[PDB]
């Protein structure tokens, strides 16, 4: 539900609206995905670098840019 | 002929911008509002809103597409070593500061706060976009540390390490110089280049009518949205304005012309809106594809295109972030100091003529050089660095010279 | 409305590139320009294909001939032919005939 | 191998344009024509010109 | 239709630009970028609009 | 990657052993001197 806060959901298909698992984002209010810690390349966009895929059940995750790499910098190498 | 004798290295801005702000209008909360008999009455109109909401959606898309594209080039996220030996340039400038919060820079930062300029209304809604500004800011760190670390190598295949002066000796090659003047003219070159940089900062503070093309941009689509939205208080030829008015001091069968008075203008209204907004949606697209170009082109190798990328001779490039679009800071070698000589096409000796390698023959008055064609760097005229054709009574411009021979001495000596 | 840049200054822009680069070579459009003599930019300019100075400096006359007869056939093309401007005519032709 | 031995030079022609005729319309005197009644009814019609 | 073409024509001049830089000024390797052929120089002149 | 010998072939000498930073000393083979030595 975009740009709404998830308290005035049900107000105003009655199962996909319950408390079970509610995200607050910035893209607006998420029903029906799990929140993970983890981080993978983006599957579907759903904005403010927040996407979403499904891995048993649908999680939502933050973007991650790439893979992590430090140069071997030396002034004689 | 006229020769330089020296030079200087010039720090260049070039700014480019690859997005737009993503709008969404409700067609039907717009033109009527909560009113049921203004729908019933728009449903016999067939589908103009489906339309009119595709159009916006494509452009919407669009925009994190332009994005994507420019920006998300780089495979992996490549860092700079703690320790900072780069034979004497100086990046503190324009890597990542940490202490302060955000992993912005300083002349980013400036960029951020220069550029400073809706609400919430009846069908309008801004959209976030894909990407933050962190992770456009962690885009543009990772390609400085790629291009400070490995030159150009990290954009044709893995990253290979290089010593920063042996790849601007590179660099140097690669314009007609020789590496003897770069490892010669270390300091100097590292003292204009921390000149130029720091002049570049100062140019931007003071002055803030540079980022002209972004402000553009925010304001043009600032007044389209602002104009829209008061064209909602014309009657265009009805009694009014406001629908509960009409249906309140008019029953419905003489109310149904008012309404049609009204929906036919707020129609026209949105549609001019909608085809305005696809034309400069193309144009950003334009821009946003030469600013991709830029970048895969002149910071992830050396431009050979005259003007493509600064004024003068291409040395490299370093890409910064800015609110809706990009900064190219471009370093370029400018020869300087000019000195005049006397020249010709090629030297008779022996009855044979003589053509330079790999530069100019010249003279001070009295004796013949040869040099490079951006320096100035006499040499003697030896049979190592020209080569022979033909007779000398052909060629326009001969003149008389000797050449030397450099095994003559030591088979003389030794026999 | 008449355009700022009147026909005089477009011809005075043109006549100071082409004087340019017949000069100075491409040396003026890095930093200040540079003379050179124009055989020896020739030369320049044949090495940068792939062809030996010796090249152009023993067959400077017939190059020379080559250039000034086809600069010669360019004009007579330009006068013979009914219409070659084109695209020029044809976006003029757009904008009358909307306004029409 | 087929290696040349001679050569010629070459002049070619091509046409850019760059601009076209700036013109300049303004709906009142196209639309109404120094009428009072007409420029008044047309102000009911918002912001289009 | 008179802001269509405009696009149109600002695309034309851009090229025109880059042409006048990348031909004019400097040598291009550009294959048929600049004539048929090995490019060697060029030379601009100037059309009533163009 | 494909090493070869240092000779006055493949190199250029210009300049003193002072003005450029990281300097290494080495040896640059010359291809004359064994011919000289082997024929006077
Ligand atoms: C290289 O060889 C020269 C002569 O064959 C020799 O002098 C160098 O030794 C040191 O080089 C330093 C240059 O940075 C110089 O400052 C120092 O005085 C010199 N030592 C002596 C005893 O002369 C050799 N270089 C190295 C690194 O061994
Ligand atoms: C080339 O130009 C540089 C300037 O960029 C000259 O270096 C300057 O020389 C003057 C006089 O010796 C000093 O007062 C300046 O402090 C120098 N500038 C810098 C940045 O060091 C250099 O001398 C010139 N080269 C030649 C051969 O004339
Ligand atoms: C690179 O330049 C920066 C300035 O742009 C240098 O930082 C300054 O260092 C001096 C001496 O340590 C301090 O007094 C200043 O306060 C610093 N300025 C800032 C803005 O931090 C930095 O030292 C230079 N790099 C090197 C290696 O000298
Ligand atoms: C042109 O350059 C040559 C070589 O540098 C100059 O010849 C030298 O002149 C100085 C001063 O008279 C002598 O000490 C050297 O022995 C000369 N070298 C020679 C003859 O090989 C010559 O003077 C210069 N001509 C000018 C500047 O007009
Ligand atoms: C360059 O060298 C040629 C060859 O020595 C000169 O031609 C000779 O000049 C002398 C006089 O100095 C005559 O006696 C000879 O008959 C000429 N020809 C030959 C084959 O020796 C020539 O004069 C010199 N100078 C120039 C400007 O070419
Ligand atoms: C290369 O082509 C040129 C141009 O055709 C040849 O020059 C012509 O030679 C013939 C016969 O000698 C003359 O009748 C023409 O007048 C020449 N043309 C010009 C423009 O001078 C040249 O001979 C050719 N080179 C060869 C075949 O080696
Ligand atoms: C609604 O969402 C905003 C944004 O996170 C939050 O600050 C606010 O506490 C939420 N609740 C209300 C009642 O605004
Ligand atoms: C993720 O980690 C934070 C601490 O950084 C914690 O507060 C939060 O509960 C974690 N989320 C889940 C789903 O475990
Ligand atoms: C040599 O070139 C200089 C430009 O650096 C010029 O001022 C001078 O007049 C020239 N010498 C001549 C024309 O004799
Ligand atoms: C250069 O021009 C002069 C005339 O000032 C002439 O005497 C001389 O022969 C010419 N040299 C060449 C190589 O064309
Ligand atoms: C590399 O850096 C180290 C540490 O500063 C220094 O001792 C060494 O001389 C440097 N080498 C070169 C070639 O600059």
């Amino acid at each position: 539900y975009q740009d709404v806060n998830c308290t005035e959901v049900p107000v105003a298909w009655r199962v996909y609206s319950t408390g079970s698992n509610v995200f607050q984002t910035r893209a607006g209010c998420l029903i029906g995905a799990e929140h993970v810690n983890n981080s993978y390349e983006c599957d579907i966009p759903i904005g403010a670098g927040i996407c979403a895929s499904y891995q048993q059940s649908i999680i939502a995750y933050t973007m991650s840019l790439g893979a992590e790499n430090s140069v071997a910098y030396s002034n004689n190498s | 002929i006229a020769i330089p004798t020296n030079f200087t290295i010039s720090v260049t801005t070039e700014i480019l911008p690859v997005s737009m702000t993503k709008t969404s209008v409700d067609c039907t909360m717009y033109i009527c509002g909560d009113s049921t008999e203004c729908s019933n009455l728009l449903l016999q109109y067939g589908s103009f809103c489906t339309q009119l909401n595709r159009a916006l959606t494509g452009i919407a898309v669009e925009q994190d597409k332009n994005t994507q594209e420019v920006f998300a080039q780089v495979k992996q996220i490549y860092k700079t070593p703690p320790i900072k030996d780069f034979g004497g340039f100086n990046f503190s400038q324009i890597l990542p500061d940490p202490s302060k919060p955000s992993k912005r820079s300083f002349i980013e930062d400036l960029l951020f706060n220069k550029v400073t300029l809706a609400q919430k209304f009846n069908g309008l809604t801004v959209l976030p976009p894909l990407l933050t500004d962190e992770m456009i800011a962690q885009y543009t760190s990772a390609l400085l540390a790629g291009t400070i670390t490995s030159g150009w190598t990290f954009g044709a295949g893995a990253a290979l390490q290089i010593p920063f002066a042996m790849q601007m000796a590179y660099r140097f090659n690669g314009i007609g110089v020789t590496q003897n003047v770069l490892y010669e003219n270390q300091k100097l070159i590292a003292n204009q280049f921390n000149s130029a940089i720091g002049k570049i900062q100062d140019s931007l503070s003071s002055t803030a009518s540079a980022l002209g093309k972004l402000q553009d941009v925010v304001n043009q689509n600032a007044q389209a949205l602002n104009t829209l939205v008061k064209q909602l208080s014309s009657n265009f030829g009805a009694i009014s304005s406001v629908l509960n008015d009409i249906l309140s001091r008019l029953d419905p069968p003489e109310a149904e012309v008012q309404i049609d008075r009204l929906i036919t203008g707020r129609l026209q209204s949105l549609q001019t809106y909608v085809t305005q907004q696809l034309i400069r949606a193309a144009e950003i697209r334009a821009s946003a594809n030469l600013a991709a170009t830029k970048m895969s082109e002149c910071v992830l190798g050396q431009s050979k295109r005259v003007d493509f990328c600064g004024k003068g001779y291409h040395l490299m490039s370093f890409p910064q972030s800015a609110p809706h679009g990009v900064v190219f800071l471009h370093v370029t070698y400018v020869p300087a100091q000019e000195k005049n000589f006397t020249t010709a096409p090629a030297i008779c000796h022996d009855g044979k003529a003589h053509f330079p390698r790999e530069g100019v023959f010249v003279s001070n008055g009295t004796h013949w050089f040869v040099t490079q064609r951006n320096f100035y760097e006499p040499q003697i005229i030896t049979t190592d660095n020209t080569f022979v054709s033909g007779n000398c009574d052909v060629v326009i411009g001969i003149v008389n010279n000797t050449v030397y021979d450099p095994l003559q001495p030591e088979l003389d000596s030794f026999k």
